[PDB]
DNA sequence: GCACAATTTAACACTTTTGTCAAG
DNA sequence: CTTGACAAAAGTGTTAAATTGTGCTATACT
């Protein structure tokens, strides 16, 4: 398998002289418009769906998913952020997600994005 | 409308002991006329069985209540030596022309729809001549000719 | 019933039309032929030429070659994607030069693809075909100088890559300079080692005139062969030091070498009887004891200097003549590539023996596979003379085989063909079809063979004729060659033959293709039949003499674009060739001996023949082809009956009872209909959709592979992470779609599972994943869902996993799945439709049987064609076809009208008088009379003089009905049409092109990797292109933004298309795009050229088009 | 350089060029160090001046370098620019686009000069970004994402859409182009009237300007998104408006064939 | 055909000037959802539908009927590009 | 000096015009040498830049138009007098 | 952020091209036959042209936009968008000066 | 096209180009198209 | 083509952090 | 909301296995 070398992208395909093999290759290294709009809808709907939660748990939630600084903060950090223990934050998440569960099982706005 | 056979996976399948494929059988199933002895029926199910060396036909079906074939001589399939064939159809009544591609069946595993030619009227031709039965001249004698199959009488038409 | 016309009775039937691909290949096979007594030409000419291999010192030699029985059958090689080939072993002998010790030891060569029954090989598991090639025949030729008016330039050519070109052009000097491989050297020079000095350069030179002295030099005439040999050698080869023996060994291979110069037998032969001498071999000279004994160069001047003089018998040759042009067939090029590929092995032989252990060696270590194997594998695929077989219908392959291409490697190209290699030469006649050829820019470039034409060994084409002695047609059937034709004086088949004798004193004939009035005495020959004057498809066109070539072209080719039909029906008017077509195409089943049918069973037809042995002929029902057109064979016989050998037991895909059946015969109405038939358009009757007319079947191929990535191997299964019970329905068990289940555009045929490259989910996405807590499985769905527009049932399951018996899979591939999809397509609205007279059109809006232009018998027509493209395109064939069809309707008798010999106006007129006399009588009998509406039409038509006044309506409508026209009632109104309208039965065809497969559109699809431009084509799921033409058009309109839309947001722009799908989806007006991104790449590409491309603004100022990107 | 289905790789010719360059330019740098004879230097340095040029204009000197075994010339920097299919003519002054498509053409007798039959299916996937929002406003699905999956999967195209699409259609008109494009009139703006079938209807008169007939000819269709551009499409690019020939000055869509015959 | 075209063309000196007007104005109409314009409830370009007959959402047509009345004013350097977009975004949300 | 349309197409002002025409190699050289800056005066010389065409509706004459409705027009009709009193 | 009405064309000089390049491609290799990652100096090397993946350094210590543009102290790759690999060129330093075939032929 | 004085900002060059560009396919039957090129 | 130094990788013993449970 | 107790997961350190990078041989051969 490793023996065989690559393939010239200039290899003409079909019985014509106007065709190439290069152009027949798509692009996955760049977002599609539908994908930008998709990630936008998730980033939005999740925001408004976030608003309906306790002030502390709304924050702690996006601190554990890395929605704030892009990095994820372990329980040890969150507890030091508010001043609670690493046990309290843990429970806070449990009641958090499960609290949005109820609103989502209804509104069904975010029931999508299930691939 | 609806057709099913024991060993068939599709409209192109070939059943042992048969001369023709399923689609040629449907080619004769679209030419099959069956009247209803009752005006209140919305459907039915015809049954058929054939063994041995025999030529199956519309008359070979299993007779029942409120059904009469008007063409027992309609050739369906030719069963050769030992050829065994089971078959059943659902002849529903409707109006106009609806191809199989527009109506479903979902009877069972392989339920193959067929085109529907309702229109028991085959052809109609009328002629307008000069009538001798009235006061003045240049009048018309209408003569309408009706050609229909078995399902309905021309008068009824 | 059946009826035939014409007084011309063919004496010799049509020879098998399939032998041109099979026989010419058969000769070069010599499979049956014993290893001792063979023919030496063909493939054994490749062995004896590349042998013996001689070069401390060795001698190999060829002995025999065996034909390996095929490793696998046809079908297997097809479903395995394997080439249908077979081992070719070979026995040679390695002998010591000194030791006198002999070592034989047979070895192996490779796999040589074998031809099937029809005449088409199978490469890489695909059905391909080798089309014939054409190029001028080898020999000496003389033409007027392309530069000088007052002379003629001779020339010599052997074969492509079998030797160099040779030309003698006299430069404007008065001396002479021969040219070969781009260089000019004195013609007198060349005679160096040729054995001609001064006194010899005069003796036959002075036999002419003024041309003696330009052929006598001095400065080089002093020296002799071994001196001037190096003289021109220092010039023609300034790559290596001007040595002596290196000028001997070099030039030895340019002419004297019979193995490095292969002058086709045609060349030796023809050029021989042309010049007036004779050659021993195929060579220009001879390596005789050191120096070079002349062969060709001396006799090529005894002609070239004779013609230029003006002596009788010596003259210019016709470059485009057919006797000067040969046909490269299968057994020709196959052998050429085999030998030139074998010489590459001969060198791989001479490098192994010259080292290692010269004592212990056998050819078992001295040969090789690849130099030959790859040489053949290359030809059977990449060459222009090998392409995808035409399976669109049975007649399709039969035409594709008889096609002669002027293109290909050793042919010509679209550049160097002006007129000459296109135009129809006088000699063409019964050899090449004068009409059939692609309507595109290739007209005249690729034509076909004539139905009676043949190709001998030399390559010339000989057309059948009949000898005659003083108005007596002899049974002698002569196949005269192209040149042989110009000699005698040939008559025609339409000649006045009275009982094997001549009738008129002025008969039609010609000389060299020059029509002239001729006497009953001076007639030397005659035509077998006008059929030979055309091709196959062209001969399927009735009343073709009533139409024009332009339309006949399409009328033929479209028949190849034709598709089968479930209810397909042969025309009620043919030329009577369809019979031989269905047979010679070998698409049907017949009786080999005189048997009796034992069992029908539309799978296997058993027939126990009189020979007592029981033989059955299994059938292939509903099987995919190349174009998707099904291959069906309908059994025609009872459960038992005795038949005679040659009798049809089963139809073909297009065959009806042994008659080629393309489309169907409907009732055509020639009349304008609300402009729906506008400009060669077509309307139709819904009543056709009822009988399933013009309704065919199509199959499609779908496959997938289990790749083993870097991460890990994939696999086929019914397991998918996010899938729902619904989509998993039709998949039976192992996770593949069952047999006979619906597949909508986007249904999963076969599921595949693969490990996605591990990448952390985006933060928002990680939260969403944290709500439902859906387990993120390593494996993701790789499955294969059928593309849009393609839907139907599933009639096949072929899965071949590797490591299985009889199947080799590509390295790195576990398994492969292949599903077939059947579709019953009904004639839709817009699908192509045409007739045998080259009248195209689409389907514009069918129409309820209710409102239709019917007749007094309540019979509605089925088409309503527009009476416009008749007077323009000038094809009156469809008119006479329909004219006969009109009577043939009431008589039901199928007619056969041979090409250029057939029913005339009086005949058909008689059939119409008959058909009417019984038709109208059916009205009288059934209790009726002349309709009032009919009276109306007869009257207003009598006013214009369409019917002779003073005659009763019976006779008027009789003259009209026989004219081809009748009275039509509009199904809508009920009133009769003003004038009479012609109708009748006509043959029409549903062509290849189907809207269903040609329709497409997209919004936001994939984009090219290089530039973000949208992909093209259909399958790529992409939009159309906006040509420079379009850009200009928009510019002419003045649409600024509409043009920019095409150049930004909708094409290669990045943020633009995203802000479009963003805005539109929310309603805001589309933002203003910026960088086309093709331009950014254009600029960077220029930067690679050390070109500083700077963008400015409103005042000579730097503008950064790459945001923070390349700034550094 | 990227891999495709099956696992096999692919690469540009300019890569191998840009490689076979560095090789020689490197070996040379080693020789100019280790003290090697002038012959080897002068020759090795020669292949540098030719390789470099090969990455620039390949073929303007000698037989072009090709991948070993194949006769296919390597495409250099200059090979991309100049030429029919080069980055100028194929990727700048023309390109494939978004929101478009095509099909066979069919006669329009019941259609005004501003009308055309637009395929039911083709229009849906053509206006998808629009209809999505039309489904947003007009109930049925809560939001944009819903509409998407509610459409792509499952031909559930029930009247909820078959009508709403008509709601986003009214007003704005699309464009039909017949190739070759000679006359600017070979691209006209017509009203998107949803019709059954895969075919496309066109007005019989202006059908002449496209040099078109229905023998199986095919036309392409695009949608002018920007309202600014849409205006252009209806004001000038509209077929109804341009009736005269911009070339001759004489009328364009006039009676033809059948019509003439009747009148 | 677009009714009024003979009058529309007959207004501006050029051809395309009309397009620029129709376009920009339609833009202002879709920006404010028709609450800017000069049309009375019987002038409003209604769109008939099987459901209900509302006002045609197409801005192009709205701009058409708008200029056909002449109630609109257009020209080069009419007003400062600053306030022109400042007071247009104020009067209406 | 009269010349063929082709000669005039290659002898034009902008470099981008002939660059997309033909003999590109010969164009860019002579261009870069003298360092010529295109003004994008021509249309095709613009289409390359993916900009707005100098002609048509995008013309530098008619693209400067402005549209105002009576109510808002008077609303800005007061705007000019709000700077003289303030 | 500024109108574009003019486009110049000039001759690039070696010292200018040195400014363009983000690195000198030394090793004439493409990628590893196994890891499929750009070779140390390979013509596709991320360490100069840019990351193959958005806002990720090669070794993967800086994985987020939190750190933007900061060059890695381990791998040496600038954490940024993966799009930068279309606009960031390289250069090759020739031991012996050579001419441009254009001006020559 | 409009039977009225040409509008300002018109692309008339491209217009002309098309105007003579279309007939170029019918000049087969004089000196034909080659003359046109020769001019 | 091979002996082998060079460097990379998977190998694995084990320490520390982090998610987590019953009970205050 | 909080401890303490724990197991699983993620570190951190030293190794055995493997994978890859290099110099080199001697009849003569130009
Ligand atoms: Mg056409
Ligand atoms: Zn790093």
């Amino acid at each position: 398998k490793i023996a065989q070398e690559p393939v010239s992208l200039e290899t003409p395909i079909g019985d014509e002289k106007d065709s190439f093999y290069g152009d027949f290759i798509p692009d996955e290294n760049l977002p599609s418009p539908v994908e930008a709009a998709a990630q936008s809808l998730l980033s939005e709907e999740l925001e408004k769906a976030l608003s309906k939660l306790s002030e502390r748990e709304a924050m702690v939630l996006k601190l554990r998913k890395g929605l704030i600084d892009g990095r994820e903060h372990t329980l040890e950090e969150v507890g030091a952020y508010f001043g609670v223990t690493r046990e309290r934050i843990r429970q806070i998440e449990n009641k958090a997600l499960r609290k949005l569960k109820y609103h989502e099982s209804r509104t069904r706005k975010l029931r999508d994005f299930l691939e | 409308t609806s057709v099913y056979i024991e060993d068939v996976l599709h409209e192109f399948s070939t059943i042992p002991g048969v001369k023709e494929d399923v689609v040629e059988i449907i080619l004769n199933l679209k030419e099959l006329v069956v009247r209803f002895l009752d005006p209140k029926m919305a459907s039915t199910t015809l049954i058929l069985r054939a063994e041995g060396p025999k030529e199956v036909r519309a008359g070979d079906f299993t007779p029942s209540a409120d059904v009469e074939i008007m063409n027992p001589d309609l050739h369906i399939a030719t069963l050769e030596e030992g050829g065994k064939l089971y078959m059943e159809v659902r002849v529903d009544r409707g109006v106009g022309y609806v191809p199989a591609e527009r109506h479903g069946i979902k009877d069972r595993i392989n339920a193959i729809p067929v085109d529907a030619i309702f229109s028991p009227v085959r052809r109609v031709a009328f002629q307008v001549e000069d009538t001798r039965l009235g006061q003045r001249t240049d009048l018309d004698k209408l003569t309408l000719r009706i050609w229909t199959d078995g399902s309905v009488t021309p008068l009824e038409a | 019933e059946i009826k035939r016309f014409g007084r011309i009775r063919e004496v010799i039937p049509l020879p098998p039309l399939t032998e041109i691909q099979v026989e010419s290949y058969k000769k070069a096979l010599q499979a049956d032929v014993p290893p001792e007594k063979r023919e030496n030409v063909g493939i054994q000419a490749a062995f004896k030429e590349t042998f013996p291999i001689e070069e401390g010192g060795l001698v190999l030699d060829f002995l025999e070659y065996r034909i390996g029985d095929p490793p696998f059958s046809q079908d297997e090689c097809r479903e395995k994607d394997l080439t249908y080939q077979a081992p070719l072993y070979a026995r040679l002998q390695l002998i010591h030069k000194d030791t006198g010790l002999i070592k034989e030891d047979e070895v192996f060569l490779g796999h040589l693809p074998l031809m099937t029954e029809d005449g088409s090989f199978i490469i890489n598991g695909a059905d391909r075909v080798i089309v014939s090639q054409i190029h001028r025949s080898p020999g000496v030729y003389f033409t007027p100088d392309p530069a000088r008016p007052g002379r003629y330039i001779a020339s010599i050519i052997p074969l492509p890559k079998r030797g160099p070109w040779i030309d003698l052009e006299v430069e404007a000097s008065g001396v002479v300079t021969m040219k070969v491989n781009k260089r000019k050297f004195p013609l007198v020079l060349l005679l160096r080692v040729l054995g001609y000095d001064q006194e010899t350069l005069v003796r036959e030179l002075s036999a002419y005139g003024d041309l003696v002295q330009g052929l006598l030099d001095e400065a080089v005439l002093a020296m002799r062969p071994e001196e001037a040999m190096v003289r021109l050698f220092t010039l023609l080869r300034p790559g290596d030091p001007p040595k002596k023996d290196k000028a001997l060994a070099y030039l030895f291979g340019l002419l004297a070498d019979p193995k490095r110069y292969d002058l086709g037998e045609a060349g030796r032969y023809k050029a021989e009887e042309k010049l007036g001498v004779g050659l021993s071999g195929r060579t220009l000279v001879r390596f005789e004891d050191g120096e070079f004994k002349d062969e060709v160069f001396l006799p090529t001047l005894r002609y070239l200097f004779a013609l230029t003089a003006g002596v009788p018998g010596h003259e210019v040759d016709d470059i485009d003549h057919l006797g000067n042009r040969r046909i490269r067939t299968v057994g020709e090029l196959m052998a050429d590539q085999f030998r030139v590929g074998l010489a590459r092995l001969a060198r791989g032989v001479r490098e192994r023996m010259v080292m290692g252990s010269p004592d212990t060696l056998t050819p078992a270590k001295l040969v090789n596979s690849r130099p030959l194997e790859a040489a053949l594998r290359e030809f059977f695929s990449r060459s222009q003379l090998s392409q995808f077989k035409d399976e669109t219908n049975p007649l399709s392959s039969l035409r594709h085989k008889r096609r002669i291409s002027a293109l290909g490697p050793g042919g010509l190209t679209r550049e160097r063909a002006g007129f000459d290699v296109r135009d129809v030469h006088r000699t063409h006649y019964g050899r090449i079809c004068p009409v059939e050829t692609p309507e595109g820019a290739n007209i005249g470039l690729i034509t076909s063979l004539a139905a009676y034409a043949r190709v001998d060994a030399l390559g010339f084409i000989r057309t059948p004729y009949r000898r005659v002695k003083n108005g007596v047609v002899t049974e002698e059937v002569v196949y005269m060659t192209a040149s042989e034709e110009d000699r005698y004086t040939i008559a025609q088949a339409n000649t006045p033959l009275e009982g094997d004798r001549i009738a008129t004193d002025r008969v039609v004939a010609r000389r060299r293709g020059e029509p002239v009035i001729v006497a009953p005495e001076e007639v030397e020959f005659m035509d077998v039949s006008p059929k030979q004057v055309f091709s196959l498809n062209t001969n399927l066109i009735p009343f073709l003499e009533h139409d024009d070539a332009n339309r006949a072209l399409m009328g033929s080719n479209m028949q190849t674009q034709a598709v089968p039909l479930i209810r397909a029906q042969a025309p009620v008017v043919m030329t009577g060739l369809e019979e031989r077509v269905v047979r010679d195409s070998l698409a049907a089943l017949y009786a080999e001996e005189d048997g009796e049918v034992v069992k029908v069973d539309g799978t296997r037809i058993a027939v126990r023949y009189e020979d007592g042995r029981l033989v059955e002929h299994p059938l292939r029902r509903y099987a995919r082809s190349n174009q998707g057109t099904a291959f069906d064979q309908r059994p025609r016989v009872r459960v038992g009956q005795r038949v005679k050998k040659g009798d049809l037991l089963a139809d073909g895909p297009a065959s009806e009872e042994g008659f080629l059946a393309l489309g169907q015969n409907v009732l055509v109405a020639i009349m304008p209909f609300d402009g729906y038939n506008f400009e060669d358009a077509i309307v139709i009757s819904e009543e056709l959709l009822k009988r399933d007319f013009y309704t065919s079947i199509h199959i499609e191929r779908y496959e997938i592979e289990a790749r083993d990535t870097k991460l890990g191997p994939e696999r086929i299964t019914r397991d998918i992470p996010h899938l729902s019970e619904a989509a998993l329905r039709d998949l039976d068990e192992e996770g593949i779609v069952r047999i006979g289940a619906e597949v909508k555009p986007g249904d999963i045929l076969v599921g595949r599972t693969s490990f996605k490259g591990e990448q952390e989910p985006s933060p928002e996405e990680r939260l969403l994943r944290s709500i439902f807590g859906e387990k993120a499985r390593d494996v993701k769905d790789t499955s294969l869902r059928v593309p849009p527009g393609e839907g139907g049932i599933v009639v096949g399951r072929l899965r071949l996993r590797r490591g299985d018996p009889g199947v080799e899979l590509k390295p790195g591939v576990r398994e492969v799945v292949r599903v077939f999809v059947a579709q019953k397509r009904k004639l839709q609205v817009g699908d192509k439709l045409a007739n045998r007279h080259g009248n195209k059109g689409v389907v514009a809006k069918i129409l309820p049987v209710e409102d239709m232009p019917h007749l007094p018998d309540g019979t509605p027509v089925d088409v309503i064609l527009n009476p416009l493209g008749v007077p323009s395109r000038m094809n009156l064939g469809q008119i006479l076809e329909t004219h006969l069809g009109l009577a043939g309707y009431f008589l039901g008798q199928r007619y056969i009208s041979p090409v250029f010999d057939g029913a005339t106006e009086p005949e058909i007129k008689e059939l119409l008088a008959e058909a009417f006399n019984l038709y109208f009588g059916k009205r009288q009998g059934e209790g009726f009379g002349v309709d009032k509406r009919e009276k109306e039409v007869l009257a207003r038509a009598e006013k214009l003089g369409l019917v002779s006044p003073g005659k009763s309506p019976e006779e008027q409508l009789k003259e009209l009905f026989d004219l081809g026209k009748v009275v039509l009632y509009d199904g809508r109104t009920g009133e009769p049409f003003e004038g009479p309208i012609v109708v009748g039965q006509m043959f029409i065809m549903k062509l290849y092109h189907m809207v269903e497969d040609k329709m497409h559109a997209r919004s936001t699809g994939p984009y090219s990797l290089i530039t973000q431009q949208p992909l093209g084509g259909k399958a790529q799921f992409g939009g159309q292109r906006f040509g420079e033409m379009e850009v200009w058009a928009l510019e002419a309109y003045g649409a600024a933004h509409t043009l920019q839309e095409m150049l930004t947001i909708k094409s290669d722009d990045i943020e633009g298309r995203n802000a479009a799908y963003q805005a539109i989806i929310k309603g805001e007006d589309v933002p203003e795009p910026s960088v086309p991104e093709s331009f950014r790449v254009l600029v960077k590409e220029l930067q690679a050229l050390a070109l500083d491309v700077q963008t400015l603004d409103e005042k000579d100022n730097p503008v950064d088009i790459f945001e923070g990107l390349a700034s550094k | 350089m990227v891999q495709v289905d099956g696992g096999r790789f692919a690469t540009s010719d300019l890569n191998d060029l840009y490689r076979r360059l560095i090789n020689r330019n490197n070996r040379l740098k080693k020789l100019l160090a280790q003290g090697a004879p002038e012959i080897i230097i002068r020759n090795e340095k020669r292949m540098l001046q030719e390789a470099v040029d090969a990455v620039i204009d390949n073929g303007r000197r000698g037989s072009p370098v090709t991948n070993p075994g194949s006769e296919r010339p390597l495409r250099s920097l200059t090979d991309i620019l100049s030429g029919k299919q080069g980055r100028f003519r194929q990727n700048l002054l023309g390109k494939r686009v978004d929101y478009s498509g095509r099909s066979v053409i069919v006669v329009g007798p019941q259609l005004k000069l501003h009308q055309c039959g637009l395929p039911k299916r083709m229009a849906l996937e053509l206006f998808k970004p629009f209809l999505l929002k039309k489904m947003e406003e007009k109930a049925f699905a809560p939001n944009v994402k819903a509409a998407r999956r509610m459409l792509e999967r499952q031909r559930d195209i029930k009247d909820e859409v078959w009508d709403a699409l008509e709601e986003v259609i009214h007003g704005k008109v699309v464009l039909l182009n017949r190739a070759p494009t000679l006359h600017r009139l070979g691209i006209q703006a017509f009203q998107p009237v949803l019709v059954e079938g895969q075919s496309i209807q066109l007005h019989p008169l202006v059908c002449e300007a496209f040099n078109a007939d229905f023998d199986g000819d095919q036309m392409a269709v695009h949608v002018p998104l920007s309202s600014f551009a849409q205006a252009e499409a209806r004001i000038q690019m509209l077929s109804a408006h341009n009736l005269l020939s911009p070339a001759s000055g004489e009328p364009l869509a006039k009676p033809s064939r059948d019509i003439i015959l009747g009148l | 055909a677009e009714p009024g075209i003979d009058k529309l063309f007959g207004m501006v000196d050029s051809k395309y000037r009309l397009t620029v007007v129709v376009a920009k104005r339609a833009q202002q109409l879709l920006r404010h959802r028709f609450k800017n314009t000069v049309l009375e409830p019987e002038e409003r370009p209604k769109m008939r539908t099987l459901e209900g007959l509302y006002d045609d959402p197409n801005a192009v047509t709205w701009a058409m009927k708008e200029l056909l009345t002449g109630r609109l004013f257009f020209g080069e350097n009419l007003v400062p590009e600053d306030r022109l977009q400042k007071e247009m975004e104020r009067l209406y949300p | 000096l009269l010349m063929g349309v082709t000669k005039s197409a290659l002898s034009t002002k902008s470099w981008l015009s002939a660059a997309s025409f033909q003999n590109t190699t010969h164009v860019l050289t002579e261009a870069a040498i003298a360092g010529k800056k295109d003004e994008l005066i021509g249309l095709k010389e613009n289409v390359i830049l993916g900009r707005l065409i100098p002609a048509g509706t995008g013309s530098d004459f008619v693209r400067f138009t402005q549209v105002v409705d009576q109510r808002t027009l008077k609303a800005i009709e007061e705007a000019r007098k709000e700077a003289v009193e303030a | 952020k500024k109108e574009v009405r003019k486009v110049r064309i000039a001759l690039a000089s070696p010292e200018k091209i040195r400014s363009w390049s983000y690195g000198e491609v030394e090793k004439p290799e493409t990628i590893n036959y196994r890891t499929l990652k750009p070779e140390r100096d390979g013509l596709f090397d991320e360490r100069i042209f840019g990351p193959i993946k958005d806002y990720e350094c090669a070794c993967g210590k800086y994985k987020r936009q939190r750190f933007e543009g900061k060059v890695c102290e381990r791998c040496g790759v600038e954490v940024t968008r993966s799009i930068v690999r279309r606009y960031r060129m390289g250069h090759i330093e020739l031991a012996t000066p050579a001419a441009h075939i254009w001006f020559v032929k | 096209s409009m039977a009225r004085p040409v509008s300002i900002g018109e692309a008339v060059g491209v217009v002309a180009a098309e105007s003579i560009g279309e007939p170029g396919t019918q000049l087969t039957m004089t000196q034909g198209l080659p003359r046109v090129i020769e001019l």
